[PDB]
């Protein structure tokens, strides 16, 4: 139909081949919106024209105003061929820029896809970048080459050139295909079009007769060329057009006897014609002699276009006289045609019948790709896999297989949902009944608002206006409606007055479960849903009710009877659900989580632990503008979290709260969102650019360090530290980086440290975060002492007992399989591209016994201290070497450690510590009374007085030890030269060579360097692979792209952090040094731009709070 | 189809300009180009008067009616009236309303078969108005306001009203009028919708300040 | 403010409603009064007040009204004058009544206007005309 | 606003108990462990800027402790977790 009622719609959905949500990915807006709207208009859904015409591509009004597509939203797309009926349920994905958490998220929600590429701007890089991630997810991307309307008609180039242009585009697409899918069929096709008709001479003897030659046996395909199942089509629509190869073929078929299947082969490629009886062949060529499009078909489209604007009419008629394109009358009454152009086009042009059909029939039922995608997202178990038929439940099995029996609680999938509200501008209020205003409203318009119940309400009085012309005549209408005249567009009160109410949150989602019944129950259990988690590792979860045999906190069983399809606006029922269509939670946004997906059965697959943050971890200081608005601000972040994915409002590494994104360009975009809507929040921002990291590539030759490159002349990496300036505690003839060993509690915790360069490959490997504490320890996932610990060992060379270490071990041999039951943290949060390893000897219960580690062999019986080391390392790593932001590419190795003293007098530093503890100070049973303090060792497993001789927990308590650790490492690495590891990416820009020189000039000003400038023979593009820092681009790629689209298309792709010779440090010390002159470093610099005040995103402290007991060398009695 | 027109570089095309099912009136503004354009648009269709109504630039908000009768207040001179009569066809009744108690157009929205009145206009006056057109008159405000024809772009094919209109009134307005009322605005959320766009059944005029979506929405409303 | 409306300074004139004088609101803003600080446009001379017209856009303040409006600077448009004036027509208009109407610098007037508005003002200001209760 | 810290003490055996009897409901007192032989440890809760009020009572009752621990008014030496 044209409206499509609710009941009908549901029925259609229930029928097979009526899903696969396509995205429409391209630039931010190149005419993408325009392309969309025309198609929508053409399709028969919610009043035809009211659905289309600048309504649905950018979901929100704000977005539209901006020209910045951000959010996703679902609509209905219904076409009527005649007998058949297709359905997409179109998710309008944003098509946003590179390094984005909106686009990627969108792509894996939607079951289908569609690639919009430009024939006058080349293939879109953004689309390509995201698609490559989307090849790891199951989708059905149909190729449609767009904006040939620009080349052929608007700019007006000949159809010979069009063919030439297309080849390049095809080549580009091939490349894209070849990243993670196969790319040989395409090549074959290119070589010889279709399967049948292999010889060009034979086409003379087969096309003079009327036969269906040039077959492909239809065949299933993603974007692979078997001329797209013989239904290949160019999409193009700027004034109501469609075009398509198929359309062209059809036209040809009507002129002369050669059939449509003949022209699927020839019109796709570059074929030519004799024109004796239209004998099409590969031959009859000199230098592109006699192409098919220049003589007929694509000549007449120009004629048509000219005709319709001026309104000659004769010209129009000629075109019509082929079959029936409509002449046009009674819609250009006062001249000035606009809709007229559209109307003539929309009859025989559009390609809704080709593409939708293709989307549908390639998978004969909705049970194929919905069932398949579970291991690609995330299963119920990490290693056991219980989302699959294992762990036997009838419903679970059914909904894995997809389709279900005839009942389902419905497990949704939500990486990204539509705008959170407290009013609902793009959603109606469900005032008529609990739900439904798509057919219900129509009914109301028909019956209630007609005279029979309008009059009763008050049409004769009109809110009692007595003694007037209201009650004089006493009016009652004759079915006052706007139904069945303007395709059911207007009813009495169509758009409701948007009220404030609890049920204002909007969602479309995607369903894993098949058919469901109205009256849908959902379980709200713990903060992660524990039964699901139990099924990771060995299966300890069951099919029994939550909080019975399987344990779980909270426990609650809710009844959700508010779910809808979402046709942009309006509500709809659904108890005939196909597996794959959109069907999200309605008024409620309370009974769901992003850490684990909706719990409905006891055994479910949690599809998403977490979405996507940036690779550099781009942060920003979000602050209250007003102090009284702080609470609002706090609230607002949470709200945003559901709509726009990923922010650090809770669980903090830096500050009270910071906004985070998938990239530098996207950070800015998300700060726009945190002003509009939510809790009416408004922010002030402090961005001293995006933070970089440091590397230690040169220690001294002073105190305990075996492996080093220090001498008595080369002090720094370039020049000396004296010639650079600052950081000169001792002389340059023994290196000015010394004093790396220290003593703290009068020789009860003496230590040295060694910071050497970690191999780049190793760093890269570690940065993928597969050295996880959650894998090795805890009951989150994976076996704790089985087969998974070997994996950890394989990447990071750490063990239960280590005496070789990391740096020595992985050089000679990597990929060992051994158990790991002792850690000293794998970074600042027990994960990241850093590592600590201890090869220290057992002095007396030293360097072992961490948090929850007991082997009972070395360190006597794993006694006393050792946890301190584990703790403080993290603290050290989180802060920079000079108290700013993290440092990477460093291999920490503990050379020696001692817990006991044999001085037996004490110290000033020690005394204070002892006092704090509330215990008498000693290092060998010097005292009686007070055998209890506040140290952790005591708590764990008592003192070490009675167990063994010499007690060395008396005095230095655990907290203080931890503090010392935090201090000491930092100190060691501060005095050393700390080279700037800048976060850079290579910019795969695709432009023309004429303006790339100029483009490159500006790139140079952002501290960029060319690695390779080369020419791509095959495509129309010219390529530079020049590096570009992440911080110095802050809406850089967005400016050049819009300023010049096609002649500057920057594809942003990460690689690794380039290290440059510069040392960021606070305060320039001593200008005498500078006066010698060997560059300016360890001072205010170009490098300190990145490390100026990025410490404070509100921060852990005001600047830096730390206490130490390493001071006073005489009381400690040390030579270090 | 809909065209985005200015007057004195403004968004308002229902103060200087008047447009109904038939008979277009414009006041002799200093700018002639804008006068010409309208004429060009409505060539051998609707005659423009090019006559300053009440001797003044205001026209759309100082006149009511469609094409059965046509309304004018007492402020207008006899001479003024005569010119107007001459300009338009002499089938319609152009007639002066006695006992001025309001500026007509802001208080008289109307269709081919009924009319929406102030209300608060006097009974005799109302009767006169009824007579002049032939159509009925129905006493009802628009929720919040008392000026209708300003906050209700009333024609046969569709009716635009701002979002401040209530649920019940709108429901019963529609019933009364036998045409639905649609919530919406023009000129980036301008409160005065009817000055923003003047509506004839065949072609719809609007200001330059509307967005691409708004215009589309209005087009869909009036069946164009 | 705007300034692009609509049209001119609007022909012959007579000022009178000067600085200091309080005039009625004639509007559905919570204010009852409009005290005139000063009038836009009037460049002036030595100890002459920038006198307001019946259209001449005016800086104002609600001397008494709604205390979300009270105090501050306001703006508006003058709408009737206590003292008479000759017209283009060669005819005198007269109110003992005097009033303005609150508005933004934009040109936009908020809602409706109660009681008779000047024709000249209407001519000048389209928004005023639009929500005019009566125009003389 | 603000956070409290642990100003730690060591009371006598006899008087410590007495102190505990008065100081438990009046103000927050943590890490309390009464003993016959090993004395009594207590930790009176203040931010540093209200250390006169907590000590006054003690002075009145029993005088100064065996040891009186004072920490900085920026951090509590072992990381703050209060308020």
């Amino acid at each position: 139909m044209v409206l499509n009622s609710l009941d009908k719609m549901i029925q259609l959905q229930k029928n097979t081949a009526n899903i696969r949500n396509i995205c429409v990915l391209a630039h931010v807006d190149h005419g993408k919106t325009t392309l969309a709207d025309c198609l929508i208009s053409s399709n028969g859904i919610i009043s035809s024209r009211l659905a289309g015409k600048l309504r649905y591509m950018d979901s929100r009004e704000d977005e539209q105003i901006r020209g910045i597509t951000m959010k996703s939203s679902a609509i209905s797309l219904h076409y009527a061929t005649g007998n058949e009926e297709y359905l997409i349920n179109l998710i309008d994905s944003p098509g946003h820029v590179d390094f984005s958490s909106e686009v990627s998220t969108a792509v894996r929600i939607c079951d289908g896809c569609i690639i919009v590429v430009d024939a006058v701007e080349g293939v879109c890089p953004q689309t390509q970048a995201v698609l490559r991630q989307a090849w790891l997810e199951n989708i059905r991307p149909v190729l449609v080459i767009n904006k040939i309307d620009r080349l052929i008609v608007e700019l007006k180039f000949t159809p010979q050139e069009a063919y030439s242009h297309l080849k390049n585009i095809l080549e580009q697409i091939n490349a894209l295909t070849g990243t993670l899918f196969t790319s040989k069929v395409l090549e074959e096709r290119a070589e010889r079009e279709t399967e049948s008709q292999v010889n060009p001479n034979s086409e003379q003897g087969e096309q003079v007769y009327d036969w269906s030659t040039g077959l492909e046996d239809t065949d299933d395909s993603h974007l692979y060329f078997s001329p797209e199942q013989g239904n290949v089509v160019f999409t193009s629509a700027i004034d109501g057009w469609g075009f398509g190869i198929e359309h062209f073929a059809r036209i040809y078929s009507q002129k002369i006897g050669i059939k449509k299947e003949v022209l699927m082969k020839t019109l796709w490629g570059d074929y030519y014609i004799n024109m004796k009886a239209k004998k099409i062949m590969k031959g009859d060529q000199a230098k592109g002699k006699k192409p098919l499009f220049v003589q007929l078909i694509l000549e007449n489209i120009w004629s048509l276009y000219d005709a319709v604007l001026k309104k000659d009419k004769d010209k129009i008629d000629k075109i019509v006289t082929s079959l029936g394109l409509k002449i046009g009358a009674r819609e250009a009454r006062h001249s000035d045609p606009k809709v007229q152009i559209n109307a003539i086009c929309s009859q025989w042009l559009p390609i809704s019948h080709a593409v939708l059909a293709m989307v549908c029939q390639k998978l004969p039922s909705p049970l194929d790709i919905t069932a398949e995608r579970v291991e690609r997202l995330m299963c119920t178990g990490s290693q056991t896999f219980d989302s699959f038929p294992p762990e036997t439940q009838a419903l679970k099995a059914a909904f894995m297989k997809c389709g279900s029996e005839d009942t389902a609680p419905v497990i949704i999938f939500v990486s990204k949902m539509f705008a959170v509200d407290a009013k609902a501008l793009p959603q109606n209020k469900p005032r008529p009944l609990t739900q439904e205003e798509i057919a219900q409203r129509r009914e109301r318009a028909r019956q209630r608002h007609a005279e029979k119940l309008a009059a009763a309400q008050g049409q004769a009085p009109l809110e009692p206006t007595q003694d007037g012309s209201a009650i004089e005549t006493c009016p009652k209408g004759e079915e006052p409606r706007g139904d069945e005249q303007q395709v059911e567009s207007m009813t009495p009160k169509p758009v409701l007055q948007e009220e404030n109410n609890q049920e204002s949150f909007i969602a479309f989602a995607r369903v894993f479960s098949g058919v469901a019944r109205r009256g849908k129950k959902i379980f709200v259990l713990g903060p992660k849903y524990s039964p699901l988690e139990f099924l990771r590792r060995v299966p300890l979860g069951f099919s029994a009710p939550p909080d019975g045999l399987p344990q779980v906190p909270h426990m609650a069983y809710c009844a959700l009877e508010n779910l809808y399809l979402l046709m942009g606006r309006e509500l709809e029922y659904l108890e005939e659900v196909p597996p794959g269509n959109v069907l999200g939670i309605g008024g409620l946004q309370d009974f769901v989580l992003k850490s684990a997906t909706l719990c409905s059965l006891p055994s479910c697959p949690p599809f998403i632990p977490l979405n996507f943050e940036a690779t550099p971890i781009v942060r920003v200081a979000v602050e209250p503008k007003h102090p009284s608005e702080m609470p609002q601000l706090v609230k607002g972040m949470k709200l945003l979290n559901q709509a726009d994915p990923c922010v650090q409002i809770l669980i903090q590494e830096t500050g009270e709260h910071v906004l985070v994104t998938a990239g530098e360009v996207h950070l800015q975009r998300c700060l726009d969102d945190l002003k509009e809507r939510f809790a009416k929040i408004h922010i002030s921002v402090s961005e001293p650019i995006i933070p970089f990291r440091e590397t230690i590539t040169k220690p001294p030759k002073v105190d305990m360090v075996n492996e080093e490159i220090g001498k008595q002349q080369k002090v720094a990496v370039i020049h000396q530290m004296k010639e650079d300036q600052s950081k000169i505690p001792e002389g340059i003839q023994v290196d000015s980086d010394g004093l790396i060993t220290i003593t703290t509690p009068n020789k009860l915790a003496t230590l040295s440290v060694r910071a050497m360069p970690l191999p780049e490959e190793v760093t890269q490997i570690l940065e993928e975060n597969s050295d996880l504490i959650r894998s090795m320890e805890q009951l989150t996932s994976s076996l704790n002492e089985g087969e998974n610990t070997h994996m950890i060992h394989q990447k990071t060379q750490e063990k239960i007992w280590e005496f070789k270490g990391k740096l020595e071990q992985h050089l000679t041999g990597r990929r060992w399989r051994n158990i790991v039951d002792q850690i000293w943290s794998f970074g600042p949060r027990k994960c990241g591209p850093n590592i600590l390893v201890n090869k220290s000897e057992d002095f007396q219960n030293s360097v072992w016994t961490g948090p929850a580690d007991k082997a009972s062999k070395e360190a006597s019986r794993y006694r006393d201290l050792g946890n301190s080391i584990v703790s403080g390392f993290q603290l050290a790593t989180l802060s920079g070497p000079m108290c700013e932001e993290p440092l990477m590419g460093v291999c920490f190795v503990l050379e020696k450690w001692d817990l006991s003293k044999f001085e037996e007098q004490g110290a000033s530093d020690l005394a204070k510590e002892g006092q704090e503890e509330n215990e008498t100070c000693s290092g060998g049973n010097e005292n009686q009374e007070l055998q209890d303090g506040c140290s952790e060792a005591f708590e764990k497993r008592t003192s070490q007085k009675g167990e063994s001789p010499l007690t060395d927990c008396y005095g230095p308590f655990s907290g203080q030890l931890i503090a010392t650790m935090k201090e000491a490492c930092r100190y060691a690495l501060q005095v050393k030269p700390q080279r700037l590891m800048a976060a850079m990416y290579t910019c795969d820009i695709m432009a023309t060579g004429d303006v790339l020189g100029r483009v490159y000039a500006v790139l140079s000003k952002r501290e960029g360097r060319v690695l390779q400038e080369e020419m791509k023979e095959g495509t129309d593009m010219f390529i530079i692979k020049a590096v570009l820092p992440v911080a110095e681009s802050f809406g850089f790629a967005d400016e050049i792209r819009k300023r010049t689209s096609g002649l500057a298309s920057p594809q942003l792709v990460f690689s690794h952090w380039e290290i440059i010779p510069s040392d960021p440090f606070w305060v320039p010390t001593t200008e005498e040094e500078y006066l010698h002159f060997g560059e300016k470093a360890d001072s205010e610099n170009q490098a300190r731009k990145y490390m100026n005040a990025v410490r404070k995103r509100k921060g852990l402290y005001v600047e830096e709070k730390i206490v130490e007991h390493a001071e006073k060398q005489r009381t400690l009695s040390k030579n270090k | 189809m809909a065209t985005r027109l200015q007057y004195e570089n403004s968004c308002d095309v229902g103060v200087f300009l008047k447009l109904t099912n038939k008979y277009c009136l414009v006041g002799q503004c200093g700018s002639k180009q804008f006068l010409h354009t309208v004429e060009n648009r409505l060539a051998d269709h609707i005659p423009v008067v090019e006559t300053s109504i009440a001797g003044t630039r205001i026209v759309g908000r100082l006149s009511a009616g469609n094409k059965n009768g046509l309304l004018l207040p007492n402020t207008c001179t006899d001479q003024e009236l005569q010119q107007i009569r001459n300009s338009l066809p002499d089938d319609v009744v152009v007639q002066r309303i006695e006992e001025k108690f309001s500026a007509l157009g802001n208080c008289i929205a109307t269709n081919d078969y009924v009319a929406l009145v102030h209300p608060d206009i006097d009974r005799e006056t109302e009767e006169i108005i009824a007579d002049v057109l032939g159509v009925e008159v129905f006493r009802q405000t628009v929720s919040g306001n008392v000026l209708v024809g300003t906050y209700c772009a009333l024609t046969n094919q569709g009716a635009l009203v701002h979002p401040m209109t209530s649920i019940a009134d709108q429901d019963e307005l529609s019933s009364l009028l036998q045409v639905p009322l649609v919530a919406g605005t023009v000129n980036r959320g301008n409160e005065c919708v009817a000055a923003g766009c003047v509506v004839n059944d065949w072609t719809a005029i609007v200001g330059a300040d509307t967005t691409a979506t708004e215009i589309s929405v209005i087009e869909s409303i009036f069946a164009l | 403010m705007s300034k692009a409306q609509a049209v001119g300074s609007n022909y012959r004139v007579s000022l009178g409603l000067p600085v200091g004088a309080v005039m009625n609101s004639a509007d559905n803003s919570g204010a009852k009064n409009l005290y005139v600080i000063a009038v836009k446009g009037i460049k002036g001379r030595l100890n002459r007040l920038p006198s307001a017209g019946v259209g001449d856009m005016v800086m104002a303040t609600v001397k008494k009204g709604k205390p979300e409006l009270r105090k501050k600077v306001c703006t508006g448009l003058v709408v009737r004058q206590r003292k008479h004036w000759k017209r283009k027509d060669g005819v005198y208009i007269y109110f003992e009544d005097n009033a303005g109407v609150m508005c933004n610098p934009k040109g936009e007037v908020k809602g409706n206007i109660l009681g008779p508005v000047a024709k000249e003002c209407s001519d000048l200001w389209p928004k005023v005309a639009t929500n005019a209760g009566t125009i003389v | 606003e603000r956070a409290h810290m642990r100003l730690r003490f060591i009371l006598p055996v006899n008087e410590g108990k007495k102190l505990k009897e008065k100081l438990k409901p009046l103000i927050k007192v943590i890490e309390s462990e009464d003993y016959g032989q090993q004395l009594e440890i207590v930790c009176l809760i203040d931010p540093g800027c209200f250390r006169e009020i907590d000590e006054l009572i003690k002075k009145e009752t029993k005088g100064k402790g065996s040891l009186e621990v004072l920490n900085l008014k920026d951090v509590e030496e072992g990381d703050e977790k209060f308020e």
